[PDB]
């Protein structure tokens, strides 16, 4: 009976209802922070819902029969948890009440069991991860493997300070060291670069460097960054890496290693990031992709007066005019929006109020067709279509406005969508945003519901600790503007690092919550949190998706044209020529010579140029010449260089243009494009897709224009404030609060300046870069704090008034970025595929020759056995055969490798001469071991033994490993130079390798890899040599800038290995907020327009603006651009080997 | 908030000797200048406080008449221990004994209140 | 920015010289106080006797005849901290020939560390009377032309091979 009631009320509507709504209600009294003792009361009766929710679930289904039916199912034993630490808390209980509590946030795991649906998406999560088994493998390897470069190559380096070279009353390095321990102590001793956190870090090598005269360079004290930042240790160096991969602030680390290790090292970072990053990153994104495909394929394949109305109403409806009408009005909402964008933060009386008035019209307008719709069609008829519930709305909202938060007045920009039904695209777009909350509605809010378990997690663990702490964290003994005490404040943390920004905020959890726990907690937002976003992206993405003597003369001049030693002769010229360009910078000046040698060079190379061009007329005559894209662009460049050359024969040279003109010649390795068959294909390809990518830029801008205009209304001439100059740090406010009394103190003060941004909402272009910013998450950051800083027009911001404005940002990230970049990337890669399905579905990333070798390599994935050998006839040179080939032997080999690895693990920084040596000892057994084997194997073997490619590579890295060993101590006897000696031991790395062998699933990735290796070096190709002509137009154009942020000595435009570095570090648009700033400032106090410089004529250190914003943003979309190849390249390739 | 443990009471025998045991526990590493830590000894709630032994760089102990040599430190502050020793107890050593340790840089000031009382 | 080339060392006679000395400081970053001299000692005669001074902003001139007037500080200007330090001369003379050399003197402030430090840059410039072309520019255009005219040569060389061939191409056919 009673089971029956109990059974009656476990399947019912209204229950579960009722245990979800309490579990929602549960969820905001946990974002309390600091509850009232009121709502301890409240407290218990969670607590008494559950159980008695709980109860009846094991009354009725366990039948007093162990709780069978009950416990059965995996997602109860959560609930039984819950319970028991509800009740257990009452109990007798454990001493961390915060750590103890924080299980409490299971309770919004319930929230998961009770929504229907949710359940198996939580599953469909949990059965992709296990595909990516292999490529976690992989990726541990493949950082553990960087890490021992990175640690040999790199220890101790970080270390390096300026330690000044005369000391009072005897004092020495050693002796300084124990008795201080302060900031200021340490700032008098070291030489600390104006007010960074950490001493400046100097170098050995003529490249690195440099301390200032009267400091010397010795190594001492903690690394950068609280110590976080080193590679000392195999963990250390580990996290380090992990950085890179992720390229999380990547940009610093390499900027710090090349400072103290010096610019050659760059090298080790191109190679890192370049295989890595970007392709560890891919083949993520590949598994996953990969895998979501089978699962929702194979899901989806198993399915399949009165009177006076009416005369007066039915000529309304005549009036919809559909043809006229209707269209008349999109117009008009154009016109609207454009009247809009129109705004600044200076603007007259006059202009102001005319905005107020066109407004009025536009609002009148829109309401009258509303008012003159609903006559015609009836109340009824009029609100069954959507969009005029949704123009419905808009209209009502400006109505309110005349009479009774003036910002949703903003809020009227969006009718601009309405153009969405004509256009093909627009519609894609609105398409994406409701499959989030359409189909795929239950997969986006696992994602609300992960961040919010995180976001409370967070807090609970970690907020009294911040507020405690402060100081180890904060100079100033207040909280930092990112930290985990509040719900919104910890929430936000979580936000930024769903983006790729963890390591700057765990480096403050970490001085106040300790090692283990922050790390923890980090490491699993990021790995749990990407992966249901990279989820949501890729299942909205593929969701969504699915005499006549001239006759001979002219023949000749063909013939001449088409021979290879000239065709050969003229490609030697443009990479000589090309060349010259490097040259040319500050130091130019110095080496006299190579200058006068130089300038006359290129004389001969515009004749050389003029006379083939010459010899293309009449080869192919004016019609063939002008039709062709590269003859033209050929023909541009002669010209340019042409006019120069006459220009300055004649004299009257350096009078603006010509003179400007001058700078186009960067343009000169631009001809090199067509004669290399690589780098031409991939041109091609580009050009195939320039159409499609414009359709989705269109949408992109008109998507971005209304938060760029709604942006403007609400912080345009508000990020404005009085700093000090000497230390840039913004007056209190309780003094200084307006601009006019801002000017007063400067009038009785020297150093207090009154100044914007830089980079702003004040117009609408500029809004649209602050916008740019805040997409690629580089440079955000300084904004948000802006915006919610921000109170008024003339007035000094105090700090975090605003507070909600960063819902603003959160909304653009989440349209503008996940969005669009959800629209762009799924376009572009279609568009690729459409291209590849007109050339009989041939890859079109490869040369024709190319093509012959990558079919040679196809050959290698074949498995036909190999001749098995026969043991020869001795049965001493037998037994060892016969031990050699046994399987067993060979897995306690691999063993014996892995042995190996952990030998180069222990070895850290300052380890000591006792532990030196027994590692010396444990290597040179490993080498006798490990020559020992390849004997054998020899021996046995035979000829055979040579047969396997594998068997050559483990021979070969013997031969290294004894040579490494040997040099490395001939070295030590001949001495002189410690860093060869790092380089030389490199060669034990080698032995690790061999594991690939041994593990099937890593080496089928590896394969892959391999297979793309000719498609990679032809985009390689075409990228390098876009560096190479933003490398020269950076050189001449930004050198002399003055050295601000990201500009300094080392990494700035002064010479051409400097320029190189730079453009490989902005290339995956990192930093790239930095470098522009320098650039954008102009004229006083900003910069002094004209400074002597001495040692050369130019004067002035002022970027130009315009010309510095079209050459950082264009690089910045060029680069994006072929980047998105190397995604398209590697996923076409891993679907190959996979599918095999 | 610096925290502190002490006993609320403190119940020891004439004649026997007397740890009061107190934690403080704050955020960073103490520091020797900037470490300061107080004890003063009140007959009863209301009576006014009387200082006896104090850490300013070093321990100072203020040799009150009240206590004869009997007051001791005995406490390793590095430890976020401060507490003290009173040898061989008397039946007027009863009353409100009070640890107050500022430490730079935290702001706050911890503070124990101990009532000692002694048997018979 | 500040960049170290060498002085020209061949000045015209009767003609204005200019000799540059520039010294760059390890790190731009930091502030200090410079001052300079020169000191010159005539070809054919030991020693140096001091010509000029520089601190401070006021230029001090030596009173002995062979530099005096003639002299002007073509140097950083109202920086005090000069960092590239020239002298100029007009009217050149022979007796403005031998060895120059350039003494500088920086205090450089730091936190609580000051420093004084000195680097010497040495000028040799001699007198000619007709300016000389320098012999890099001469053997570079001499070079240059035989490039030019090769190179047509050869280009002219191919024509009269290959066009000889192709019409006797048509001929045969
Ligand atoms: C702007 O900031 C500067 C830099 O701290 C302030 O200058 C300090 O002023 C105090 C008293 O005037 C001096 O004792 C310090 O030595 C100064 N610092 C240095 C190193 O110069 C200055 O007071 C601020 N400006 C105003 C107008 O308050
Ligand atoms: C801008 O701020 C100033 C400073 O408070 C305001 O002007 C006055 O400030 C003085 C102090 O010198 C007070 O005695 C006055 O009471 C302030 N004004 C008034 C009317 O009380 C000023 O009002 C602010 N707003 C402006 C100038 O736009
Ligand atoms: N301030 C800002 O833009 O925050 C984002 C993040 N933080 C920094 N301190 N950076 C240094 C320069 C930079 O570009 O702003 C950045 N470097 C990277 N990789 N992301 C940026
Ligand atoms: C070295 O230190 C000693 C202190 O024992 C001092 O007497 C001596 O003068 C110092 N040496 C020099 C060269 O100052
Ligand atoms: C400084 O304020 C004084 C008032 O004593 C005024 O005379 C002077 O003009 C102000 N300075 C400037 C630059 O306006
Ligand atoms: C010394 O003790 C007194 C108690 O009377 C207290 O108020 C004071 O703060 C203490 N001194 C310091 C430096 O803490
Ligand atoms: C040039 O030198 C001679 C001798 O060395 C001297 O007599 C003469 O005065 C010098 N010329 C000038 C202009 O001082
Ligand atoms: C060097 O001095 C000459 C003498 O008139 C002066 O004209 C010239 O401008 C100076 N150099 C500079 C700074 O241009
Ligand atoms: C050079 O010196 C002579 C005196 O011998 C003087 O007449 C002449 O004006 C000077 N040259 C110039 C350019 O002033
Ligand atoms: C260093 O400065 C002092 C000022 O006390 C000065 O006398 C001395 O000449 C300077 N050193 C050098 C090498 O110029």
């Amino acid at each position: 009976p009673l089971r029956r009631i109990s059974i009656k009320i476990l399947v019912h509507s209204l229950f579960s209802m009722l245990i979800m709504c309490t579990i929602l209600t549960n969820c905001i009294f946990m974002t309390m922070n600091n509850p009232p003792d009121w709502t301890k009361n409240v407290e218990y009766t969670f607590t008494g819902i559950y159980t008695f929710e709980s109860l009846v679930k094991i009354l009725a289904r366990g039948f007093c029969v162990g709780e069978f039916t009950f416990l059965r199912d995996p997602w109860n034993w959560l609930d039984f948890v819950v319970i028991v630490f509800a009740y257990l808390t009452e109990f007798v209980n454990l001493g961390n009440v915060s750590a103890l509590r924080t299980f409490r946030v299971l309770r919004a795991l319930k929230t998961i069991s009770v929504i229907p649906g949710l359940k198996t998406i939580v599953g469909a999560l949990i059965q992709s991860v296990k595909k990516l088994s292999d490529v976690m493998i992989l990726t541990v390897f493949c950082l553990s493997v960087f890490a021992l470069i990175g640690l040999q190559l790199f220890m101790g380096n970080l270390k390096h300070k300026c330690f000044r070279n005369s000391l009072e009353n005897n004092e020495t390095l050693e002796s300084i060291m124990n008795t201080l321990e302060s900031e200021e102590d340490f700032r008098k001793y070291f030489y600390y670069l104006e007010g960074s956190k950490d001493a400046l870090l100097c170098g050995f090598s003529t490249d690195s460097g440099q301390c200032p005269e009267g400091y010397t360079c010795v190594k001492i004290g903690r690394n950068p960054d609280y110590g976080y930042t080193s590679f000392d240790t195999f963990s250390w160096a580990f996290l380090a890496l992990f950085r890179l991969m992720t390229q999380d602030y990547w940009e610093n680390l390499y900027q710090q290693t090349l400072r103290a290790a010096g610019k050659t090292y760059m090298i080790f970072f191109v190679v890192v990031i370049f295989l890595g990053s970007f392709y560890l990153i891919n083949l993520i994104l590949a598994v996953v992709a990969m895998a979501y495909k089978e699962q929702n394929q194979a899901n989806i394949e198993e399915a399949k007066c009165s009177p006076y109305w009416i005369k007066f109403k039915k000529c309304i409806y005549f009036i919809v005019m559909d043809p006229f009408v209707d269209l008349a009005i999109t117009i008009c909402i154009v016109l609207n929006t454009l009247f809009m964008a129109m705004e600044h933060h200076p603007m007259t009386e006059e202009f102001k109020n005319v905005l107020a008035i066109g407004n009025l019209v536009f609002t009148g307008i829109f309401a009258a067709e509303m008012v003159l719709k609903l006559i015609a069609m009836d109340p009824y008829e009029y609100f069954q279509v959507g969009w005029n519930i949704f123009d419905s709305l808009i209209v009502t909202l400006s109505l309110v406005e005349l009479f009774l938060l003036s910002v949703l007045r903003s809020f009227r920009l969006l009718r601009v969508f309405k153009l969405a039904k004509s256009w093909p695209t627009l519609n894609m777009l609105i398409k994406i945003i409701g499959n989030s909350v359409g189909a795929l509605g239950n997969l986006t809010l696992v994602l609300a519901i992960i961040v919010f378990i995180f976001a409370v997690v967070g807090m609970q663990l970690f907020g009294k600790s911040y507020k405690e702490c402060v100081c180890k964290i904060n100079d100033d003994c207040t909280l930092p503007r990112w930290h985990m005490n509040d719900f919104f404040h910890s929430f936000l943390i979580v936000f930024r690092v769903l983006c790729g920004e963890w390591i700057e905020t765990m480096w403050d959890c970490m001085e106040v919550a300790g090692q283990a726990m922050c790390l923890i907690v980090y490491m699993m937002v990021m790995v749990i949190g990407n992966l249901v976003v990279l989820n949501l992206f890729l299942a909205l993405l593929l969701s969504s998706f699915s005499g006549k003597i001239w006759w001979n003369i002219r023949k000749t001049c063909y013939k001449i044209v088409e021979h290879s030693w000239f065709e050969s002769f003229i490609v030697l010229m443009i990479l000589l020529s090309s060349g010259a360009l490097a040259f040319e910078d500050i130091y130019i000046e110095r080496k006299k010579t190579i200058k006068i040698i130089l300038e006359y060079a290129d004389k001969i190379f515009t004749y050389i140029f003029i006379l083939e061009m010459l010899l293309k007329w009449i080869a192919y005559g004016y019609k063939t010449y002008f039709t062709n894209a590269w003859c033209w662009l050929d023909f541009l460049i002669v010209d340019v260089s042409l006019v120069t050359l006459v220009a300055n024969t004649l004299g009257y040279s350096d009078l603006g243009p010509i003179k400007s003109l001058r700078t186009l010649r960067a343009l000169r390795p631009l001809r090199a494009l067509s004669r290399f068959e690589g780098m031409r294909v991939v041109v091609n390809a580009l050009i195939g897709a320039i159409p499609s990518i414009m359709n989705v830029l269109l949408v992109c801008l008109i998507f971005w224009l209304i938060f760029s205009i709604m942006g403007v209304n609400l912080f345009a001439g508000k990020f404005y404030e009085c700093i000090n100059t000497t230390d840039g740090s913004r007056f209190p406010a309780s003094q200084v609060p307006n601009r006019s009394e801002c000017f007063a103190l400067m009038n009785v003060s020297q150093n207090v300046r009154w100044k914007n941004l830089k980079v702003n909402f004040d117009n609408v272009g500029l809004g649209y870069l602050s916008l740019l910013q805040v997409a690629t998450f580089k440079g955000w950051t300084i904004i948000m704090y802006a915006a919610v800083d921000s109170v008024n027009v003339d007035k000094q911001p105090k700090y975090e008034y605003s507070l909600y404005m960063y819902i603003y940002f959160v909304v653009f990230i989440i349209f503008g970025s996940f969005f669009t970049l959800n629209l762009f990337i799924g376009v572009i890669i279609d568009n690729f595929n459409q291209q590849k399905k007109k050339l009989g579905g041939q890859d079109i990333f490869m040369t024709e020759e190319q093509k012959k070798y990558y079919n040679a390599m196809k050959k290698l994935g074949s498995k036909k056995p190999q001749k098995p050998i026969p043991r020869p006839g001795n049965k001493i040179q037998g037994c060892i055969f016969d031990l050699v080939t046994n399987q067993a032997f060979d897995i306690s080999i691999m063993v014996l490798i892995c042995l190996n690895m952990v030998t180069m693990m222990v070895e850290k920084e300052g380890q000591s001469q006792h532990m030196t040596e027994v590692l010396y000892w444990i290597n040179v057994v490993f080498i006798i071991l490990f020559t020992g084997e390849c004997v054998l194997k020899l021996i046995s073997l035979r000829h055979y033994y040579f047969t396997v490619g594998w068997n050559i590579f483990d021979f070969v890295v013997v031969i290294i490993s004894i040579v490494g060993m040997f040099l490395a101590d001939l070295i030590e006897t001949y001495f002189v130079s410690p860093t060869l000696f790092r380089v030389i031991r490199l060669a034990r790395i080698g032995r690790i390798l061999r594991l690939v062998k041994g593990a099937k699933g890593i080496r089928t990735l590896l394969f892959a890899l391999m297979m793309s290796l000719p498609a990679l070096f032809n985009i390689g190709l075409l990228l390098f040599l876009v560096m190479f002509i933003y490398a020269i137009f950076g050189m001449s154009n930004f050198a002399y800038v003055k050295k601000e942020d990201g500009i300094n000595d080392m990494f700035n435009f002064e010479t051409f290995g400097n320029s190189m570095i730079c453009l490989f570090q902005i290339t995956t648009s990192a930093g790239w907020d930095g470098l522009l700033a320098p650039i954008l400032n102009s004229k006083p106090p900003d910069c002094d327009p004209k400074k002597v410089h001495p040692g050369s004529s130019v004067e002035g250190d002022c970027g130009n603006p315009s010309v510095g914003i079209f050459y950082f943003v264009s690089y910045i979309i060029i680069s994006f651009l072929v980047v998105v190849n190397m995604y398209i390249a590697v996923i076409l390739e891993n679907f190959s080997v996979a599918t095999e | 908030s610096m925290e502190v443990t002490v006993p609320a009471t403190l119940n020891v025998l004439n004649g026997s000797d007397a740890r009061l045991p107190c934690t403080f526990n704050s955020c960073y590493t103490v520091n020797h200048k900037q470490f300061s830590l107080n004890w003063t000894y009140q007959e009863c709630n209301n009576c006014s406080e009387e200082m006896f032994l104090q850490f300013r760089m070093k321990i100072i102990n203020l040799k009150l008449e009240r206590f004869q040599d009997r007051v001791e430190f005995s406490g390793n502050p590095s430890k976020y221990d401060v507490s003290v020793m009173l040898r061989n107890v008397q039946p007027e050593d009863e009353g409100i004994y009070n640890c107050y340790i500022m430490n730079p840089p935290d702001r706050h000031r911890g503070h124990g209140k101990i009532h000692l009382q002694v048997l018979m | 920015g500040c960049v170290e080339v060498d002085s020209e060392t061949e000045a015209v006679y009767g003609m204005t010289f200019k000799i540059l000395c520039i010294s760059c400081k390890r790190r731009s970053e930091t502030n200090a106080e410079t001052f300079t001299e020169w000191t010159f000692r005539q070809k054919g005669t030991e020693e140096f006797v001091k010509i000029l001074r520089y601190e401070n902003e006021v230029l001090q001139l030596e009173e002995d005849e062979r530099f005096e007037g003639r002299v002007v500080w073509n140097g950083s200007r109202g920086t005090k901290d000069l960092q590239d330090l020239s002298i100029f001369i007009t009217n050149v003379t022979y007796n403005h020939s031998g060895d120059y050399e350039c003494h500088v003197y920086r205090l450089l402030f730091f936190e609580n560390y000051e420093h004084n430090t000195s680097v010497v840059k040495k000028i040799h410039i001699e007198v000619v009377d007709k300016a000389n072309r320098d012999m890099a520019s001469i053997v570079s255009e001499i070079m240059m032309y035989v490039l030019i005219v090769v190179l047509t040569i050869w280009l002219v060389a191919e024509m009269i091979y290959c066009y000889k061939k192709i019409a006797a191409a048509t001929e045969t056919a």
